[PDB]
């Protein structure tokens, strides 16, 4: 069908001349109409290039199909090759529209938009929306940041294609339709994820977003852990509020948080929000020792992001430095301690991070974490052991580190500088007992059978 | 400190013995396997291992007799999917593991299922019983090991000993007893923290 | 909307009740309300009803839906009936009138049909 | 409880092209620190790049810090 | 001092405030008692009340000291929020402590808190005192400011900036004392200056 292909590009050539030239007249305009099938048929093929057509036969019906200096070009149209893109399971087609079109022009983006809405009014179809909807990355910054138009930059001077308003309203419009009709689960998860870089930037109003990201993050679990930078953007742009932020966040961060994946994102957030001016030192050190003894059962990749944090935060708050350097005042305290030890008086699972008494507790979480079992992690928890000189450690040097990481680093050095080894080695590896050498077996063979 | 192939094993124990929620029983095996080849790369340096730590007691409370109810450490209790937990089955004694557990087996008996989960109970006993041993020092000892002595008073009780046997209760009640000699050890041993303690320059 | 909403009446906004008022969305808006602050919603409806007469088919219909969700709501409330009262007064208000206006839409009705029996002649023509 | 301290970490020792110490003084007077750089020469670089005399130096944001450096290239194709 | 010209208070970030005489080198009195930081405090206005000090501080305390005897506070009184702001009201009986998502009238004369007064959404900033010493002006982090009778305490009117406000006060001409202009100084760096000319 290479030549119907070749005859459609003929046609094509032919329909938009005879467009851009001009009981006689009523064929002429039958013609486009029988040929709206026949590129709706050759939309389902390579319909790579019967996109490019189908994108000039509209450029051509705006240019001339009215009598009007007024290009008005038909959403009925443009809605029935978007209903036919969206259901087609070709991955390219949509693909080529969403590179070659909707990310370069605004027309496109407007009416898709609207045609999206309507389209959606009225499963594998909504994963194909949902992955056009999260294409249009970009936001304008600006009225006069448009500034190319497909057909009919207007000369209105308040058109709705001219308005920023009307397009983030459109934007809006349409994901409400589909967060209407309702979304799923790996769908969300990628919605919560995108949410305050590519979503939320496009609405008129957040608003109804405040209500879908508070219960999404008051339900609990990983998604609260992804609503977070939702919230914070909507209380950052325009200051609607969450009821007892921080002590959601002292709630939040738990157990299992440290081994996450978007802890990156999650310890991003929290660089911004202990990073305010108006916290007290009672809950600013309780934000250190829960993430200490959370620290305790922590990922090397984990630990290497929190101390360096609780670097910045002791440079800052100096009254929570009584966790590191607490002098028994008076000698009857040392007599006390010396006679019965001393119990840390800092309460785990409290609700309130200004009622933990994590004041009058001290790190011994990290003294510990200090003999751990790697290099750069035994080296980087002595951060708090030595001195304070450097001024700050930023965060961005020791974020996204992970096991892949961890484990390259022992591959991008050298081959071999030549390593030692172990003299004296036993010959009894694996025997159970071996009685006549006096030297004690191995755990593991301790525990183990082998036989 | 630092060497060229010995920690990146480490870090491969590591990886293995962190991540990982279990899906089968060789993967409990192969885990108990790694904790106890990184205790003999931890004998004698006493470092510490958490992932080692959080392992265990995932272990340790997912062989599940009920459940994990609530406040068992703050390690990340994970879900056994296709029913890895302990049946009543009192009669099978303890046994050593053999390394034929580092094989899948879907078509297995809840027979021969029955031994192996009771033998990875008593080695974990006996792994937790040599890290508080060699983790008697390392002043968070009582921070990192009193999930250790609640998951153990919690292997201890009614709704949880009718599916173990009288020779897991007494190792279990060993690592109680012990646990509770080394945590009043490292209470009555506990200072608070004196770190800058500096030489002025001249 | 209902924490958005919730917001507005509780701290007596005008923005944020605006931008909420102005848009399904009405009943989640108003069954995630709190019970507290129907009463609240009811005198600030009324409020913009008296102030802005072509705003009158939404905020029926929000009025409507607050009395349907929150009805014993407000009983349990009991000594603020005023402003239901003040809603009662607000209303008869925009239903004073109603015989005289028939008559006029009548005497209109007439001339409507007329000037329209005249233009069904003049395309025809 | 949340107010923005985006502002308030600018007391901090800044690098600049030769000197690695520049902390903040003015924008004049911090100018003055690296070698080769006049009292009479930080006064006309400050006046091509549109920053004020009143700011500090650590009160620039991460465009307008290297706009002095670029500037501290070439003299010549910035008029004088 | 709102009557001696050489006498100044300071509430520091530590747990102290101090009275210091402006010829000395040295703070003449010294005041503990907080357990956090203390970050909002003011003098006592009143001709009885020549020597009271009245301060708030982040462990959600008010703590009014007389300055002849250095112990511990006079009266305390403890709230459930990080206290932001602190003012007296000019008959020297009642006080205003702003804390968290409500302000609180509480009295001096017999050491009993009388109202809680919650109108606000996210954490009142700074009060003020306002026409005659009749309405009390305060700005939160909403964008709000709300001015209340001091007779009832009831919402008499406000208004609402585009940005979180931080400082907030309301200035007096002259002669009678009547209030010139309105100034808020907001998260974003701006003054904003609204002026009222009879």
């Amino acid at each position: 069908p290479k030549w119907s292909l070749a005859a459609a590009e003929a046609l094509c050539r032919v329909f938009v001349r005879l467009l851009a030239a001009g009981t006689i007249i009523n064929w002429l305009r039958d013609r486009l109409s029988d040929y709206d099938g026949v590129l709706l048929s050759m939309l389902q093929s390579l319909a790579v290039h019967a996109l490019v057509l189908a994108m000039a036969v509209l450029k051509a019906q705006a240019q001339h199909l009215t009598d009007r200096e007024e290009a008005i070009f038909p959403r009925s149209f443009f809605l029935e090759i978007i209903a036919v893109v969206l259901e087609s399971p070709i991955e390219h087609l949509r693909g080529h529209f969403s590179e070659n079109f909707v990310k370069k022009y605004d027309d496109i983006r407007f009416y898709t938009f609207e045609a999206i809405k309507h389209f959606l009014t009225e499963e594998d179809v909504r994963n194909n929306v949902f992955n056009l909807l999260l294409s249009i990355e970009d936001v304008p910054e600006s009225n006069d940041s448009l500034e190319n138009f497909f057909i009919e930059r207007p000369p209105k001077k308040k058109h709705p294609l001219l308005s920023l308003s009307q397009h983030k309203k459109q934007a809006q419009e349409a994901w409400l339709a589909f967060m209407h009709l309702g979304l799923s689960k790996e769908q969300r998860k990628k919605v919560l994820e995108v949410m305050s870089a590519s979503i939320a930037p496009w609405f008129t109003k957040p608003e109804m977003l405040m209500d879908f990201l508070t219960d999404c993050y008051n339900s609990g679990g990983s998604v609260s852990l992804l609503a977070l930078s939702g919230v914070f953007y909507l209380i950052q742009e325009r200051n609607l509020d969450y009821p007892e932020f921080y002590t959601k966040l002292y709630s939040l961060l738990d157990a299992d948080i440290l081994h996450s994946k978007y802890r990156s994102r999650f310890f991003r957030l929290l660089d911004t929000f202990l990073a305010s001016t108006h916290l007290p030192a009672v809950l600013v050190a309780s934000f250190i020792k829960r993430l200490a003894r959370l620290a305790l059962n922590a990922p090397p990749s984990a630990i290497v992001v929190i101390v360096p944090w609780f670097y910045n935060l002791f440079k800052k708050h100096p009254l929570t430095t009584f966790m590191m350097h607490r002098v028994p005042r008076t000698k009857e305290e040392r007599e006390k301690l010396e006679k019965d030890g001393l119990d840390d008086p800092f309460l785990p699972n409290e609700t309130d991070p200004m009622e933990t008494r994590a004041i009058d507790s001290c790190l011994w979480e990290i003294v510990q974490l200090q003999s751990h079992y790697h290099p750069n992690v035994a080296t980087i928890c002595k951060i708090i052991s030595e001195q304070f000189t450097k001024q700050a450690y930023n965060l961005e040097d020791f974020l996204d580190h992970s096991y892949g990481s961890l484990l390259e680093a022992e591959m991008t050095k050298e081959v071999k500088k030549p390593p030692v080894i172990e003299f004296m080695i036993p010959k009894h590896i694996f025997t159970k007992a071996a009685p006549e050498e006096e030297k004690k077996d191995s755990l593991l063979v301790s525990l183990w059978d082998f036989g | 400190h630092f060497h060229q192939v010995c920690t990146p094993a480490m870090l491969a124990i590591a990886r293995y013995l962190g991540q990982k929620v279990p899906a089968a029983l060789s993967d409990f095996a192969v885990g108990i396997y790694l904790s106890i080849l990184a205790l003999q790369y931890q004998d004698f340096a006493k470092r510490y291992v958490p992932e080692m730590m959080n392992f265990l007691l995932n272990t340790l409370c997912a062989l599940a007799p009920e459940r994990a109810k609530s406040k068992l450490g703050n390690f990340p209790v994970h879900e056994p999917p296709a029913g890895i937990r302990i049946k009543d089955a009192t009669n099978t004694p303890i046994r050593q593991l053999n390394c034929g557990d580092c094989l899948r087996k879907d078509e297995l008996s809840p027979a021969e299922t029955s031994s192996l989960q009771i033998a990875i109970l008593s080695t974990a006993t006996a792994i937790l019983k040599s890290a508080a041993d060699t983790w008697h020092k390392l002043p968070a000892f009582i921070e990192s090991f009193q999930p250790a002595l609640s998951v153990a008073q919690h292997l201890l009780t009614k709704p949880n000993a009718s599916h173990l046997p009288s020779s897991l209760t007494s190792k279990l009640n060993d690592l109680a007893s012990h646990l509770s000699r080394l945590l009043q050890l490292s209470r009555l041993s506990r200072r608070p923290l004196e770190l800058h303690h500096h030489r002025p320059l001249a | 909307l209902g924490t958005v909403l919730n917001q507005a009446l509780r701290t007596d906004d005008s923005d944020l009740l605006e931008s909420c008022l102005q848009t399904l969305i009405i009943q989640n808006t108003i069954n995630r309300m709190d019970s507290s602050l129907a009463g609240t919603l009811l005198s600030k409806l009324a409020a913009r009803m008296h102030r802005r007469p072509g705003r009158a088919f939404g905020l029926m219909r929000w009025i409507q839906w607050t009395l349907v969700a929150h009805g014993g709501a407000l009983v349990t409330q009991p000594d603020l009936i005023n402003r239901l009262t003040e809603l009662s007064r607000v209303l008869e208000e925009r239903s004073r009138g109603l015989s005289s206006l028939l008559a006029l839409k009548g005497k209109l009705d007439m001339l409507d049909a007329q000037l329209k029996y005249r233009k069904a002649l003049k395309m025809a023509g | 409880s949340l107010v923005s301290g985006e502002k308030t970490n600018f007391n901090h020792i800044l690098r600049l092209l030769n000197t690695n110490v520049d902390g903040k003084q003015k924008v004049v007077y911090a100018l003055t620190q690296i070698k080769g750089v006049g009292r009479r020469y930080s006064n006309l670089v400050c006046k091509k790049a549109d920053v004020d005399l009143k700011k500090r130096a650590g009160e620039l944001t991460s465009e307008e810090l290297e706009r002095l450096v670029t500037i501290i290239q070439n003299p010549l194709a910035y008029k004088i | 001092s709102p009557t001696e010209l050489t006498t100044l208070m300071s509430c520091s970030d530590d747990k102290t405030v101090r009275l210091w005489d402006l010829p000395s080198n040295d703070p003449t009195r010294l005041f503990t008692g907080h357990t956090d930081y203390v970050r909002c405090g003011a003098f006592m206005p009143g001709s009885a009340n020549s020597n009271l000090l009245v301060s708030g501080s982040y462990d959600e305390t008010v703590r009014v000291w007389d300055a002849r005897a250095p112990g511990g506070a006079v009266m305390t009184f403890k709230h459930a929020d990080p206290i932001e702001d602190v003012l007296p009201l000019p008959s020297g009986t009642t006080l205003l402590a702003a804390s968290g998502n409500a302000i609180s009238v509480l009295d001096l004369v017999a050491a009993k808190p009388l109202r809680l007064i919650t109108n606000h959404q996210k954490t009142v900033t700074s009060l003020s005192l306002a026409s005659q010493g009749r309405r009390v002006v305060s700005g939160s982090l909403d964008g709000h400011v709300k001015v209340f009778e001091t007779t009832s305490w009831n919402v008499v009117a406000g208004a609402k900036y585009p940005s979180p406000i931080l400082s907030l006060s309301v200035i007096t001409a002259g002669a009678s004392h009547d209030d010139r202009h309105l100034a808020v100084g907001m998260q974003s760096g701006v003054l904003s200056i609204r002026t009222r000319l009879s």
